[PDB]
This record gives C-alpha cells, structure tokens and sequence, in this order.
C-alpha cells in the first residue's frame, strides 16, 4: 500500500489556485477517525444497559472521561456543520455538473450519517430522545408490522437500544469504506477548480496543499477546543439529562440542530406522509440538478442567487423548528417549502432559445 | 398495561347518563368528544390514566364531577374522562382494547 | 380474618410444628401431636385455624389493583417543611446547648425559628374550603396546538 | 403558546473561561441541599466521597455521611440492618420509591436534582430564578392549595411550596441567611454537583 | 447538556465589590432582592401598565372569564433581568 | 414456559396462582402480596 | 473490483494434482464468515452486563435464538478444529520452507484467534470463565500494577467484561483483514503441490476447484449439523453453566479443549514463568523451522517421522491437561515436554557432511 | 453446555416393555432399584471383595485412621452400571 500512498498522496498533483473551501473535505475525513477512535474507547466503559446512569459513571469515575463524553457529542455538531458546510460548496460552484459520481458517492455517506446520528442520541437513556425516536419510528406505522420488528416491543425499550447500538458501531466502519470510494473518484475524475476552465496548475499534495489542509483544520481546533471545555455554543439539548418517565411528554419533542430541517418539514406539512415524502424529496431531488440541462455550460461563476435563496432557506427553516407549532410558524414555513421547490425548478428545467 | 396505568371503570347508570347529558353540550368542552365515541361499551370504560398535563395519574371519584381528579395541579375529568376543569389540555386517551366475550376485554 | 390464600395460614402451622417439634427433641420432652395440650400438642390452635380458612373466598385468584380510595393528603408538602425545621433546630439547639429547644412552638416568632414555616401550613388547611372551588387555570393550550408535531402527537408506538 | 419564560442571565464566578466553581458557596450550598431540598428531593447519583478534598476534608464528610441512617445486608441470617453511612453512600433518598414520594406531595414527584443544575433551559440560571421566581398570583389566576406561582416553572403553577425564607438556617460561616443567598449558593452546588 | 455557557470575563459583569445587606429595625437581615423590587418595578413601568390595565378589564366581565398571566409573565421577566443585574452584589 | 408444552393454560394459571407474590409499589408507595400470574416466575422459598 | 476478483477467483490456475487437504483453508474463511455474522446478530439481544442471564434470554425467548447461541459456541470449535489441522498439513508437506511468508502472515491470525476466543469465553459469564481469567490474569502479575490497568479493578467485574468484549467484537474484522493479506501471498507466492517440483498441471478454480472445496465443506457441514442440534461430541465444559462465585472455586479450572496444550505446559513446569515462557515457545519456535538449513532441499515426501511424533505429541498434552494435577501425569508431562524440545532442536539443526 | 449426547436409537436401548413394580405384602409398591441392588452386588462381587477386605485391614489398625471410600466408590460405580442397564424397564 505504500505506493498507493505515494500515488495518491505524495505525488498527487491538484490545482494551485484552489480556495480553503477545498480543505473542508480533509477535515471531515479527520474529525470522522476521531468520532470513531472516541467512540469505541467510550464504549469501553459504557455498554446498553443503562445509558443515563452510564454516562454518569464516565463523566464523574473514569479518569478524563469527560473529554472522551464532550467530544464525542461535540464532534458530531462538528461533522455535521463540516458536511453541510462541504455540500453548501459543492452547490455553489456546481461541482456536481461533470463529478456526479463524486456527488453520488457523498450522498450515499450522507444517507448512513443521518442514521447515525440519530441512534446515538439513545444510546443516552435521555427524555428527549425517548420521545424522539417514539415519534419517528410512528411515521412508518403504516407499514404493517413493521415497527414492532425494528422496536423489539410494543413500546420503545432496552430491546430498542440493545440492537440499534450495533448499528450504531457498525454502520459508521462502512461509511470509512465509502469514503475510499469517494476519494476514488476524486483522484481519478480531477477536482474542480475556482475557474471553470481546465489550467495546467497543479502541484503536488503532501509539501503544498497538505501544509495548507493543516493550517485549516488546527484553526478550526482552537474553535473546537474552545467549545469543547467551555461550551460556548449550546449545540446539545438539556432535555437529554431527565429521566425517561415514559407517562410525561417533555416541554417540546425536537431532534438535535442538525435534524431541524427535516423536522420541520414533518411539522409544517398537514399529512404524515406528505411529510415523510417532502422529506425524501430534500435529498433526492439535489441529486438531479444537471440532467435535464442540454447546453455547453456549467453554470458557473454566474451571481449564484438562485443558490443563496436556497442556503437561507435551509437556515429559515432549521429556525421554525426551534420554535413551538404556533400557526403563525406554520403558514410562513409552508411559504418557505414552496419556494424551495419553485428554486428547484429553476435548477432543472432547461432553457428555450428567443 | 405497556408501562402505563389503565383505569378499567364499570359505571353506574347514573355515570352513563351523566356523560350522556355532557354530549349534548360538547363544543362547550376544550376537547369535543362525544361518549359513544370513547366507550365500546356504555357500562365500561377503558381509558389510560395519565393526566394530560404533566402525567400525574388521577384518582377517581373525585373532582367536581366525580370523575378523576388529578391532585397535582387541579385537573377535573368527567364520567367519560374528558378534561372539564384544570391546567390540562386534552381528554384521557382511550386505549386499544376489544371485547373477546361479554366479560372479557383484551388489551392490545 | 382470612387471608384469600391459606398460605399464610398453613406456614403459621408449620412454623408452629417445626418450633415444637424441635423443642420436644432438644428438651426430650413429650412430642403428641392431636393429644392432650400440656404436655403435647402445642399446634392445635394454628392447625384448626388453618382448616378454619379453607372457607376461602369466591376467584381468590383474580387479584385486582386498585387506586387509594384516599388521595395525597391535603397539606402534607407544607407539613414536612415545618417537620424538618423543627428536627434541624432541635439538631442546632442541642449541639450549641440553645434554649431554641425549648419554646419549639412560639406565637411571635421570637421564640420559635419555625413559626413561619408552621403558619403556612395552618394557612393552607384553614383556605382548603376557600379555595374548594378554584379553577386552578391560568393560560391553557387549546387542543389544536396540543396534538400538532412537536407536541402530544405520535407519542404511543404503533400511533 | 410560548415557551416558559426564560431565565435571567446570573454573573456566578464560574462562567468566565478561566474561573473555578467557588467553593465557600458551594459549601454554603451544601447546608443548603441538606437542611431544605433533602426533605424531598434526593440526589442518588451523588456520593459523599464526591465531597472529599473538593468541598470538605475528609473527617468532615465521614461525620456528615454518619449522620445518616441507611439500610444494608443481608446479614449472615438473611435479614436487613440498618447503619451509619459512610463516603462509600450515595446521599440519602427521602422516600423509598417514585410512588411514596408523589403520595406525599400531591401526587406531584419531587425530581433528583442530580442533573437539575443542566436538565432545564437556562441552566444554574433555571435554578436560581425558579427558587427567587415565586409571586403572587396573575390576576384572574387562582390556585388550589398545595398549588404556588411561578414565573419560571412551565406553565405557572408548581406544587413546590415556596422553599427559602429568610433566617431558615444559619451559616456555618456567618454568611447572611437570606432567601437570594440560600439560592445563589444552592444553585452553585447543584452546578458542581452535576 | 451542560449548565452554562462559557464567556470571557470581560463579558461576564461580576460584582467587584460587596454591599452588606442592610439591617432590619429588629435586626434581621433583609432580603437585598426584595428591596430592589421597587426600584426595578419602575423600570419595567410600561410593562406594569399593561398588566393593571389588563386587571381592570377583566375586572369588568361579568362573567368569571379573564387571566392576566400573559402580561404578568413580560412583566415579571422584565423585573427579574434587571435583577440580575445588581442582586449578586449584596450576596457572598 | 409450560403453557401447551406441559400443561394447558388453564391448568398453569391455578398453579401459579396457588403461590403469592410480592409486587408493588401501591399507588402510596407500598409493596402488597398477590396471587401468582403466568408471567411470574417459580417461586423461591428464601429471600436471599 | 469485480476484475480484482476474477483474477482470484475465476482465472486463478491451481495445480490439478492437490488433495482435499487443501480445502481446509477454504473451510477455516466460511467458517470465519459465520462466526463474525452470528456474533453481531447474537449481540441484538445478549446484555453483556450480565451474560449468565442474557444467554438465558437468548435460548429461551428469541425465535431460534437457541440456533444462534448453539452455532457461535460449536463453531469456535469448528474453527479451532480446521485451524489446528491446517497447520498439521502444513507441517507435513513443510509448506514453510519456500513460502515463509504465507506462513507468517497465518502465525498472525492465529495468534490473534488465541486471544479471541478466550475473551468470547468469558463473555458467557460463569464460573469456569471467572475463575480461568483469574487465574490467566495472574501470570502477569510480576508486572506491575499491568493487572490493574487490564482488570479495571482489583478482581475481575463487569468493568472487565465491558472492554475485553469490545476487543472481542474489533480485533475479529482485523483478523479478516490479515486473511486477505495471507491470499494475497498465496496468490503471489504459487501454493505448493503433492509433489515437491513445480509442475505445468494447472486448472481455473470456479469451474473445478470450487466445486471440489464445496463438496468438502457440505461434507463438513453435514457433521457440523449433526452437532449443532444433537451434541455428538462434548465439546464446551458444563461447569460454565454454573452461577459465578468468587468465594468456592470450580471442582477444576481448564480453559475450552482448544487451549489445553498451553494449559498443561503451564501445569507441567514448576515455575509460573517457566511455563508462561514455554508456551511462548512452542508459539513461536514454529516459525524458524528451516532458516538455519543448507542444503538445496526442502525435506519434503520423506516417511515424516519426526512430524508424526510432534502431532500426537501435541494430542498427548491435551490429554494430560483434561487429567486432574495427579503428580504421575506431571512427571510424564515433563518427559513429553523434552521430547517435544529435541524433536524442534532436529527439525532444526543443519546436517554436517560424511 | 447440554444435559446429553444424541445418539442412535439402535444404540440407545429403551426399554420396549415394562414391568410394573412387585407389590409389598402391605400393598405399599417397592423400588425397583432396591431389588436390583442384590443382584446387582453380586455382578460386582470382584470389588465388593476388595471394598470388604480394606473393611477389615482398618478395622485392625489400632490408630483411629483409614477409610474405603475409595473401594466403595469403585463398587458403587460398577453396581449402578448395572442398575442403569435394567432400572427403567420397571419405571413409567
Ligand atoms: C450578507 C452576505 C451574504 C453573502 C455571503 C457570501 C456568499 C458567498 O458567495 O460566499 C460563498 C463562498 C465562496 O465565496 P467566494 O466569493 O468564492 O470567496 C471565498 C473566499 O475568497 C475564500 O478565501 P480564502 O481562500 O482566502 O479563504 C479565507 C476565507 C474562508 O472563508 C470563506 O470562504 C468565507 C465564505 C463567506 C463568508 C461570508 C461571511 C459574511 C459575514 C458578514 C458579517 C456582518 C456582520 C455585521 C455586524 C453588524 C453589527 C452592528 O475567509 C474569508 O475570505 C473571510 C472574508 C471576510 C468574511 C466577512 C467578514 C465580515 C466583517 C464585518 C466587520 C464589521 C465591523 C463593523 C464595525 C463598526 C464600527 C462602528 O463559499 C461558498 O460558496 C459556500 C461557503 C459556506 C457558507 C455559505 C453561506 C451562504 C449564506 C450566508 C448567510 C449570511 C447570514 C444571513 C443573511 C440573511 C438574513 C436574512
Ligand atoms: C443484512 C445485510 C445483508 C447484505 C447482503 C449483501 C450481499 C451482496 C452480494 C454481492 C455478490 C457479488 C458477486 C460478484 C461476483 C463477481 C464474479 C466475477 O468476478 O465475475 C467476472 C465475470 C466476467 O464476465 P465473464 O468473463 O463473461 O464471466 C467469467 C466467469 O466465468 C463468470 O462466472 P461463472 O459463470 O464462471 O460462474 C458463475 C457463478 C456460478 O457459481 C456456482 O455455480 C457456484 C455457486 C456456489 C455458491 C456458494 C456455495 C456455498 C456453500 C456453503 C455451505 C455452508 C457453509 C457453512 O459463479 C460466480 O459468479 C463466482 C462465485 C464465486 C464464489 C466464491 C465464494 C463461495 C462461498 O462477470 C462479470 O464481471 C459480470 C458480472 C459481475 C457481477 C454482477
Ligand atoms: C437398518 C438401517 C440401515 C441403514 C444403512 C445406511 C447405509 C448408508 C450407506 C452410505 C454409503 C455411502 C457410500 C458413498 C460411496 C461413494 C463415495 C464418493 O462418491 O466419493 C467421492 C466424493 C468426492 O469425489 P472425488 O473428490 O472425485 O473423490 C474423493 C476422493 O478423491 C476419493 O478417495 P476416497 O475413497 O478416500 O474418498 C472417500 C472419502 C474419504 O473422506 C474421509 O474419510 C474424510 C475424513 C478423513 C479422516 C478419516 C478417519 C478414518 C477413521 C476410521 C475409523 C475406522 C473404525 C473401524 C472400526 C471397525 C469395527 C469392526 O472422501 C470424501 O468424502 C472427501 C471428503 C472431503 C472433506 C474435506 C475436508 C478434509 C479435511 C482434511 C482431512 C481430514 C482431517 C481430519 C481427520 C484426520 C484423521 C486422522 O466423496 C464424497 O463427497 C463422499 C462423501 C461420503 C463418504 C462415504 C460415506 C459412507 C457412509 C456410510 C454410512 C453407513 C451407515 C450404516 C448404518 C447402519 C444402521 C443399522
Ligand atoms: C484567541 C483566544 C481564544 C480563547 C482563549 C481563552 O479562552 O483564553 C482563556 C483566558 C481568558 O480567561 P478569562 O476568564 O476571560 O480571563 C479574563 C481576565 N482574568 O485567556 C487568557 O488567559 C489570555 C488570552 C490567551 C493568551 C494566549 C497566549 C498563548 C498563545 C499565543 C499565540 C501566538
Ligand atoms: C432546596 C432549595 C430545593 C431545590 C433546590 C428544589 N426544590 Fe423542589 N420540588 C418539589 C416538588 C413537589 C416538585 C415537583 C412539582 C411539579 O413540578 O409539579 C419540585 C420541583 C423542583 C425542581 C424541578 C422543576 C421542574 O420544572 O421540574 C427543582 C429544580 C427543584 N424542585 C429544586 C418539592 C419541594 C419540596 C417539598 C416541600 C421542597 C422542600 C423542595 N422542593 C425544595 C427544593
Ligand atoms: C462523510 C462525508 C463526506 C466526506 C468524508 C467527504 C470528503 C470529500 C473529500 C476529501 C473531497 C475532496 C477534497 C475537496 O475538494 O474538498 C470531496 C469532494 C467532493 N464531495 Fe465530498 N465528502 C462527504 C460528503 C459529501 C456529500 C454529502 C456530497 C454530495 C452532496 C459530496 C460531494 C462531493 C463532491 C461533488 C466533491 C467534488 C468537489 C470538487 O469537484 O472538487 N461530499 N469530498
Ligand atoms: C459517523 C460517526 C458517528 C457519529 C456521527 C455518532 C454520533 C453520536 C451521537 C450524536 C451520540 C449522542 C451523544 C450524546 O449522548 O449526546 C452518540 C453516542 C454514542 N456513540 Fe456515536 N457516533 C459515531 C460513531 C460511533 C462509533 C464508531 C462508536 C463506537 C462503537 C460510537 C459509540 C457511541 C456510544 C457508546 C454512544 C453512547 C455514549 C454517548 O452518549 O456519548 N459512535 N454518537
Ligand atoms: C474469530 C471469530 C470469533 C470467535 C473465534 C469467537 C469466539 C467466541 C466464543 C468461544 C464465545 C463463547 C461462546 C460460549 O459462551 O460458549 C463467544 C461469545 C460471543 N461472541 Fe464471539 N467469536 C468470534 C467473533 C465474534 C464477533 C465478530 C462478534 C460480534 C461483535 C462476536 C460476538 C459474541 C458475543 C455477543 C458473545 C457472547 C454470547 C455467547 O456467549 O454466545 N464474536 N465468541
Ligand atoms: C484464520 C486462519 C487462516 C485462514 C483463513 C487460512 C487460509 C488459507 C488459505 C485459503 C490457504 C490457501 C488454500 C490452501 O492451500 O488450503 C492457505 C494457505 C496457507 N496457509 Fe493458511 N490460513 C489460516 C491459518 C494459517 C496459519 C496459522 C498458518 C501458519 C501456521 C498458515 C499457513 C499457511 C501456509 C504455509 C499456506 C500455504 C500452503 C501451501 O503452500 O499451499 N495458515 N491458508
Ligand atoms: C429525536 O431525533 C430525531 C427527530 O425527532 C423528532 C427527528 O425529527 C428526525 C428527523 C426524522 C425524519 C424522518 C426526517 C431525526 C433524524 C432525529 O434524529
Ligand atoms: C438538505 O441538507 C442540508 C444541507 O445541505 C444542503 C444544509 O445546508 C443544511 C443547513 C446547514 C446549516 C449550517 C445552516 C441542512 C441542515 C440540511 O438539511
Ligand atoms: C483458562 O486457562 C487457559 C490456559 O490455562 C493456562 C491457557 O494456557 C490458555 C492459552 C494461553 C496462551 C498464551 C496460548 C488460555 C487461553 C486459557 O484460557
Ligand atoms: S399533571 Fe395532572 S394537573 Fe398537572
């Protein structure tokens, strides 16, 4: 494997005019081996059994367990912000136009993250994620049967937690593999670069864009140590430190940050499905973006409008679902929702000629 | 029954008709439902006994209907379990139960 | 006076065999069961008295839960505030050799450090027929918003 | 309808960067805990070993844990005893199950204050104004008894009598006993204690 | 999942100096918070208004409808953030 | 676990139910005694 | 991949002339497969808190859990069993002498199953497991203060069974990785032949090679099945179905049949470390079988004298070590241990001229 | 792990008859094993022998000490072979 590594690492040529929007891949890579080295060293003094007692048990007992419990929680806010950061990029300079192979590869690890992440939170043995996954796993109750299968029981239970927890350490070693296969196509279908064009640029990986790739991930550390010890952005719901009563309703059933988006779509839309389906769409339909076009054109470089209107409405509604089901919430963000799909369409259709 | 405390009530035909005389007055209550619409069986109510407020369970024969009284914050249930006075907001739920014979319930 | 199960019934008999049984042997005195009581026989009473409660009762087996027909006690929170304000000065008083032990209950306050706390227990007790018929509602949410996503919805598996 | 008020933003010691948890008012808190929350709140995942060379010397929580009567065994016949306690115990529990202790107050449960100090939005500051956030009822609010206003408690109403008055304890360190200081120092340990 | 959040101390107003609470007539200490209730009840004045114009309203229904809790909550949050603000300087 | 592989259910339900049980707690936070159902299970004479 | 795995698999060549001895290997990777599957499914339902009662659990409420349980234990015997005859194959036609370092590459994964399946055994909770870690653990007591920081504690808890069980789950997916290695010499470094030269007799594998090795693992099937549901052969100690007790120790303390060799050498010797020492050799001995020869031969198709005293050599120990400590069986112990010391020093030394 | 070793039925020997227990002069069913234990003592005469003659070298002894448990236990084994081979035939 050395000359593997020589090949895609030491004399890997990429362009020089690149940005340090194109460093975002290298951190994601790293803070995704630190969530996994974390987790299986939790795990080392935590198991199902009882998760509010046992993250108790790491924090108060175990020497320094309370770095390896803050970040394995704070380094998931952390990958979720570099990936959506990373997918905001790839819209903006329309990297998926001639790299759809590259994008299909991203989307599939970011299907198996959003099931990941999910299942932690009740791994912790905490309200509101008993709530959370009582009210998710209601969504496929249509189908029949099939969520006492995945429930193990009538009501969510240690049975629950006991088999998504093998999911939960499973699935992410496949997502490394995924990620093989994503650097695959990146190292074979060249990068993109600031310019539309193709310019004979590049310079080698470890000496130049390596000591740069570094330069932004030790920034990005001093911002990460900061809230790591002293939790300057509350990115983690305190609801999560109550006892599961499973007879009282927390204050309010909402995911983590980084499912509000998806939430809101579940609570705006007026039927369950509906719902469900709008949120299929959301990461289906950006997976089409460039099919239907049928001229010599990227799009690219152009004033981007259609793509800041769509970023502010990934924020717009991520905010909604913060805030309770007033009516007032609910008829604005039905607006947002059909405006996002109005700036959908403006990505797919193709153009007439005057 | 899963957990969570179920209320099995036979009721006296002096309950019946007392929830019977509130279903002519329903959209008067904060959560409109009709008796025939949470009994299977007028003498029998089933119903989940978790105060819809803040899950306390009540007790029964109290209140100022003689219904359930949740003593934690002050909600009156009827006969039929529907939220009449109080900070609760919705009506006891009915749970999933059919009757296998005439003097046997299944729950589930 | 019988318990539905004679369980407990026969295991007083039994116990009661076993203790004189056992007596007889390390003493080595007389062991007649069904004979005469002074000098034997000592299990007579609890054998017929288990035979008593084979009357039983009608499905003893169907055992039912039942809610308390008393509810929690009307001032009991305020009651154990003032209990444990006289247990903590007694404790203080006691220690640094006070007269607070003494005058445990005081009119003015002066004497007694857990007046205050013993004047809102009566409080409570003497509004308990005043305030019988308070509402006990401030701002209730009204149904709609409480079954919307995010609240009471989807909260039982299999919704 | 809106989410509970949220609370004031407190300057305690501890939210600068390079600032301790400030340990006179965790002691201070400590009595606190000890003299008024204990009645019906417990703390079962805190140990007086906790305490140990960070709040109190050790002499010191050995006398406090073996104030405390708890219940071991079984002894060599089977049986349940009751002994001092000791920096092994975790604190005392006021009432032996969820359903004695709703029984007692108004079917209402006194919560663990084990992780109080971060389970409610707002934080210590959650802590600090609940225990100074009791007034006199909203006008056109009335209140059965056992039932108190709150600006703090979601939606109003708690079954939580009023719990600090002024001269209820007596500091060990001669601090002035009023109601504001009994929650800045209660609030300071249940911090530490989370 | 944590119970504050972390600040510089340049942003975090903590009292530099301490003020005893003052004595009672009796000699018990009084409480510092309920003296500054006065003074930042006149701040909160145009909240205050709100509520007693609320009160008189519902005073006037004839039926037994009518809460002023709404009002009451905006002002007792305003109160209580000008509390803050200067209690913890009469505490230890 | 006996249940129409040793003995009708009928048949289990009297056994078990011949047993008491402690279970609780009561809603004043009491432990009671109780006749024995199919999901207990056989009993133990010794409490430790 | 796909063209990777027809060059391994579908243009392979083999010689045609090899026996159904070379079909162990084969086995020993299906085999593998099974028991890391059955692992991960027994894991949905098994609370490793207490392992006693949730292998209960497992037997007795899960829908053929009993087949889960039953095929993970039986099969780490299987596994053992088809280890141990591959490496007496290997022996026999001195497999080592020119492809040394598939021999190597083997020597990993078998030392890397040796510490597999002693945690497994442990996660069963009973008293054989308790007490054989107890006493395993004291050998490195000489060491200081290393049976603390492995323990967790000062004896052996549910602290130890928490982290040896997450070693149990992680270093399996590693061993299937040295596997890969191991193919990949193998591939490269032609395997050996019936017949001591390299000879032009080679066929493709899928069209006959794989079906012959299919006919030898349904023929070992048919046995695994007999035993998986009826208990042909005892195969795992009854005394690990006893509730742990750390005041009375178990009537005798062996480990599973596939470590008493190693156990009898730690009985035999007089001294702890001796004996620790001695299975270090016989471990690792193995491994410079042919380095000091000279002569251009590879001692292979001889009548392998010395290699049948050595395999009923190892036979012999594993008797012993069933036996209680009765000092006969010692003594002749000991007398089998020196044998087994020259008949390694004559596969060793190099031979002088007349 | 399990209570038995599977085995052929032909090299199982069930009983294909059964004898039901003699009846006691009392009408109080006798164990069948009692009966077999005569015979099935003189199957094992050999060790009864052995288990009898340590009986009266440590009856001899003057000391306290000796035992035959370890005679007794091998006659023991051999009479309950015996047993095995014809107990249940006489058991439902
Ligand atoms: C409003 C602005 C909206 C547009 C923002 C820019 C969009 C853009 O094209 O960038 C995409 C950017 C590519 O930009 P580019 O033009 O190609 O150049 C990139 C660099 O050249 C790459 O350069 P590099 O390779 O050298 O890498 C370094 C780069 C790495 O970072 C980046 O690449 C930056 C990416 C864009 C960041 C934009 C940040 C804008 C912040 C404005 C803050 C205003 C505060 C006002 C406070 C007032 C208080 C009263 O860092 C920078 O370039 C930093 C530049 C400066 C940042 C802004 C500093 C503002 C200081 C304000 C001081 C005010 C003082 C007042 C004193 C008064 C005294 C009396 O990358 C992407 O396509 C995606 C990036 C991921 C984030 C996208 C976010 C989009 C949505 C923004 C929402 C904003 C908030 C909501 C507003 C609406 C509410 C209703
Ligand atoms: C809960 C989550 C669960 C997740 C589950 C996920 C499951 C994923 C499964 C993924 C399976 C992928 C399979 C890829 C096969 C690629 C084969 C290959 O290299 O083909 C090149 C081959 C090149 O084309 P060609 O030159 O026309 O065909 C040359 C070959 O001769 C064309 O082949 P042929 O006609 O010579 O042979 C056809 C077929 C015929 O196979 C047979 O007749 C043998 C079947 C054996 C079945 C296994 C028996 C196991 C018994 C177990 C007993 C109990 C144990 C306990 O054999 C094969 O395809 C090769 C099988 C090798 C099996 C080795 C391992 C055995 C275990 O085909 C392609 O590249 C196109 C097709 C690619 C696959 C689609
Ligand atoms: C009233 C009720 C009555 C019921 C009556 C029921 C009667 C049933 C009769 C069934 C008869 C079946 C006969 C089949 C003949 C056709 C064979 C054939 O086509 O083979 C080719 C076919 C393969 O074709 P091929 O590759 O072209 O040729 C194979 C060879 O090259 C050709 O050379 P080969 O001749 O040597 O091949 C024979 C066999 C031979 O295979 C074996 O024997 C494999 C096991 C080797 C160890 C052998 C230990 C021997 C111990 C002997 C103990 C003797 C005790 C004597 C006591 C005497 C007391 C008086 O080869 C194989 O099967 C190959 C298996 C490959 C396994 C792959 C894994 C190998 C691992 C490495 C070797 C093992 C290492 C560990 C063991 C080391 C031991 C030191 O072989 C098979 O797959 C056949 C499997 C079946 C074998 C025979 C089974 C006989 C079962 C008799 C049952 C009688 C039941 C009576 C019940 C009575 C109740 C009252
Ligand atoms: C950039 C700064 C990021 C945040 C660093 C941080 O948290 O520093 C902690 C702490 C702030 O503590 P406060 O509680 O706010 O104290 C105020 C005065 N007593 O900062 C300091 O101690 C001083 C600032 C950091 C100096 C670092 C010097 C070393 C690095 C030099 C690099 C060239
Ligand atoms: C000593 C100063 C304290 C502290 C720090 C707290 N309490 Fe209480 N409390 C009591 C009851 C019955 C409840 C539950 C009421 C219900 O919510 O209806 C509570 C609740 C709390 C909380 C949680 C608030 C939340 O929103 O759930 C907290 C943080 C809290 N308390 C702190 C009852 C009592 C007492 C009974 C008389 C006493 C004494 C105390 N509490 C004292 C304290
Ligand atoms: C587990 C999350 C993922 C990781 C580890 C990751 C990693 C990376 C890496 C290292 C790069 C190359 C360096 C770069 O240019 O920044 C890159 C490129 C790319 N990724 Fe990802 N990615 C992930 C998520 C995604 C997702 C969800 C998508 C699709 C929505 C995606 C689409 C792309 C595209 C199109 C490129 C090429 C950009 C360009 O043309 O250079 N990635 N990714
Ligand atoms: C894509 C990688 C991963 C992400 C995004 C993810 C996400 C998280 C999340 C969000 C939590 C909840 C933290 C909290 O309770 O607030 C969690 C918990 C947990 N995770 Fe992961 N995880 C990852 C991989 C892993 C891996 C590989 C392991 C090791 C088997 C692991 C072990 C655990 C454990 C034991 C917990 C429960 C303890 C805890 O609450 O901190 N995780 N995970
Ligand atoms: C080289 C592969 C492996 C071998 C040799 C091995 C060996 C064994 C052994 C001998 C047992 C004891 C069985 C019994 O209690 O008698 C065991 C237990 C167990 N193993 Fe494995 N194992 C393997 C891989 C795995 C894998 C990959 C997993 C999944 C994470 C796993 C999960 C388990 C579990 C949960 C137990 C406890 C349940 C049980 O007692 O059956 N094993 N293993
Ligand atoms: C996890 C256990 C292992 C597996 C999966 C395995 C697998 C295999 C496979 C598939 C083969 C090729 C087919 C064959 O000729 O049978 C082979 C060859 C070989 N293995 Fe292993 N093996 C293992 C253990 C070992 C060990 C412990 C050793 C060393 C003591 C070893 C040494 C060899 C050698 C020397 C060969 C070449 C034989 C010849 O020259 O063809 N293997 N093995
Ligand atoms: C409690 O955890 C979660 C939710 O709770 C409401 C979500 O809505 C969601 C979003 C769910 C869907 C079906 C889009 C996720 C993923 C989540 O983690
Ligand atoms: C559809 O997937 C999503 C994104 O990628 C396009 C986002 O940018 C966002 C918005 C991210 C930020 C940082 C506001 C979220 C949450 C999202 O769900
Ligand atoms: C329980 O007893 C056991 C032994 O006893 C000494 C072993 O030798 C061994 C084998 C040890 C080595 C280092 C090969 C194991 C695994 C074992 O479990
Ligand atoms: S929980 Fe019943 S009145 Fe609030």
């Amino acid at each position: 494997f050395i000359l593997i590594i020589k090949d895609n690492i030491i004399l890997y040529n990429i362009n020089d005019s690149i940005n340090y929007l194109w460093n975002i891949g290298y951190i994601i890579m790293v803070v995704m081996i630190v969530q996994v080295i974390t987790g299986i060293i939790i795990n080392l003094y935590m198991n199902i059994n009882n998760g509010y007692k046992g993250i108790i048990y790491i924090i108060k007992e175990i020497y320094y367990g309370y770095i390896l419990r803050y970040i394995h929680n704070n380094n998931s806010t952390l990958i979720y912000v570099v990936v959506y950061l990373h997918i905001i990029r790839n819209l903006y300079y329309k990297t998926y136009y001639y790299n759809i192979l590259i994008w299909y590869s991203g989307m599939i690890m970011l299907y198996q993250l959003i099931i990941i992440g999910f299942i932690g939170y009740i791994l912790g043995w905490g309200q509101l994620s008993y709530w959370g996954i009582t009210v998710i796993i209601n969504l496929i109750s249509g189908i029949p049967y099939l969520i006492l299968l995945i429930s193990g029981n009538y009501y969510i239970t240690i049975v629950t937690i006991k088999r998504l927890y093998i999911v939960h350490f499973i699935l992410p070693i496949i997502l490394i593999y995924v990620e093989i296969i994503h650097v695959y196509y990146i190292h074979y279908l060249i990068n993109n670069n600031i310019v539309e064009y193709n310019v004979n640029n590049k310079i080698i990986f470890n000496n130049y864009i390596l000591v740069k790739d570094n330069n932004g991930i030790i920034f990005i550390l001093n911002i990460f140590i900061l809230e790591l010890n002293n939790n300057i952005f509350i990115i983690a719901d305190n609801d999560n430190l109550i006892e599961i009563n499973i007879l009282v309703t927390p204050i309010h059933i909402i995911p983590e940050w980084y499912y509000l988006y998806w939430y809101s779509i579940l609570k705006l839309l007026p039927n369950k499905y509906s719902g469900l389906y709008i949120v299929v769409n959301s990461i289906s339909i950006i997976n089409i973006l460039s099919e239907y076009k049928i001229v010599i054109s990227e799009y690219k470089n152009y004033k981007n409008i259609i793509w800041y209107n769509q970023i502010i409405q990934y924020i717009s509604m991520i905010y909604i679902g913060i805030q309770l089901p007033i009516i007032e919430y609910i008829n604005y963000g039905r607006y947002i929702i059909i405006f996002n799909i109005l700036l959908l369409i403006m990505y797919l259709y193709p153009k007439k000629k005057k | 029954w899963r957990g969570k405390p179920v209320f099995v009530r036979r009721r006296t035909q002096a309950m019946i008709d007392a929830a019977t005389a509130d279903d002519a007055i329903v959209n008067s209550l904060r959560d409109p439902e009709r008796d025939k619409d949470r009994v299977k069986k007028p003498e029998w109510l089933v119903m989940l006994g978790v105060c819809t407020h803040l899950g306390c369970v009540p007790y029964p024969d109290q209140g100022l209907y003689g219904g359930y009284f949740c003593p934690c914050h002050g909600s009156h249930y009827d006969h039929s379990g529907r939220i009449r006075l109080g900070p609760a907001p919705l009506n006891m739920e009915i749970p999933t139960y059919e009757f296998t014979d005439d003097d046997t319930i299944i729950l589930g | 006076s019988f318990t539905p199960t004679c369980n407990k019934e026969l295991t007083a008999h039994i116990d009661c065999v076993k203790s004189f049984l056992r007596e007889a042997r390390t003493k080595h005195t007389p062991y007649l069961p069904g004979t005469g009581a002074a000098a034997a026989d000592k299990c007579s009473g609890s054998r017929e008295y288990f035979a008593k409660c084979t009357m039983y009762a009608a499905a003893t087996t169907s055992f039912r839960r039942t809610m308390s027909t008393e509810m929690p006690q009307p001032c009991e929170m305020e009651l154990n505030l003032h209990g444990q304000c006289v247990g903590n000065y007694l404790t203080q008083s006691i220690r640094t050799g006070k007269a607070a032990a003494g005058a445990a209950r005081g009119a003015a306050q002066s004497e007694d450090k857990c007046f205050l706390t013993r004047a809102a227990f009566e409080k409570c007790m003497m509004y308990q027929k005043i305030t019988e018929r308070a509402t006990n509602e401030g701002q209730v949410e009204y149904a709609d918003f409480s079954r919307r996503f995010g609240r009471q919805t989807q909260t039982t598996l299999g919704a | 309808e809106k989410d509970p008020p949220s609370p004031p933003d407190w300057p305690f010691w501890f939210k600068a960067f390079s600032h301790c948890h400030d340990i006179p008012s965790c002691r201070r808190g400590y009595e606190v805990y000890r003299q008024v929350c204990a009645t019906c709140h417990a703390a079962r995942f805190v140990c007086f070993r906790h305490m140990v060379n960070t709040i109190y010397p050790e002499n010191r929580v050995k006398q406090l844990a073996a104030s405390f009567d708890y219940e071991d065994g079984p002894n060599d016949r089977g049986e349940m005893f009751t002994r001092p306690g000791n920096l092994l115990d975790p604190f005392p529990s006021p009432y032996p199950n969820e359903e004695a202790a709703r029984f007692a107050n108004q079917g209402a449960s006194p919560p663990d204050l084990s992780q109080q100090a971060a389970a409610h939005h707002g934080g210590c500051d959650y802590i600090m104004s609940l225990l100074t956030g009791y007034r006199d009822p909203p006008a056109g609010v009335s209140l059965r008894s056992g039932l108190y206003y709150n600006t703090y408690f979601p939606g109003g109403a708690i079954s939580m009598p009023p719990p600090l008055n002024d001269g209820a304890i007596e500091y060990e360190d001669g601090t002035p006993a009023v109601a504001s200081q009994m929650a800045k120092d209660v609030s300071q340990f249940l911090t530490w204690a989370q | 999942a944590r119970a504050y959040c972390g600040r510089f101390a340049f942003m975090l107003d903590y009292p530099k100096s301490y003020h005893p609470p003052r004595k009672n007539e009796d000699g018990d200490y009084v409480d510092p918070r309920t003296d500054m209730l006065p003074k930042c009840a006149a701040e909160c004045s145009e909240w205050l208004t709100e509520y007693n114009a609320c009160v008189q309203r519902i005073k006037m229904r004839t039926d037994g409808r009518g809460n002023c809790q709404g009002q009451y909550e905006e002002f007792a949050m305003c109160q209580d953030h000008c509390i803050a603000h200067e209690l913890f300087h009469y505490l230890k």
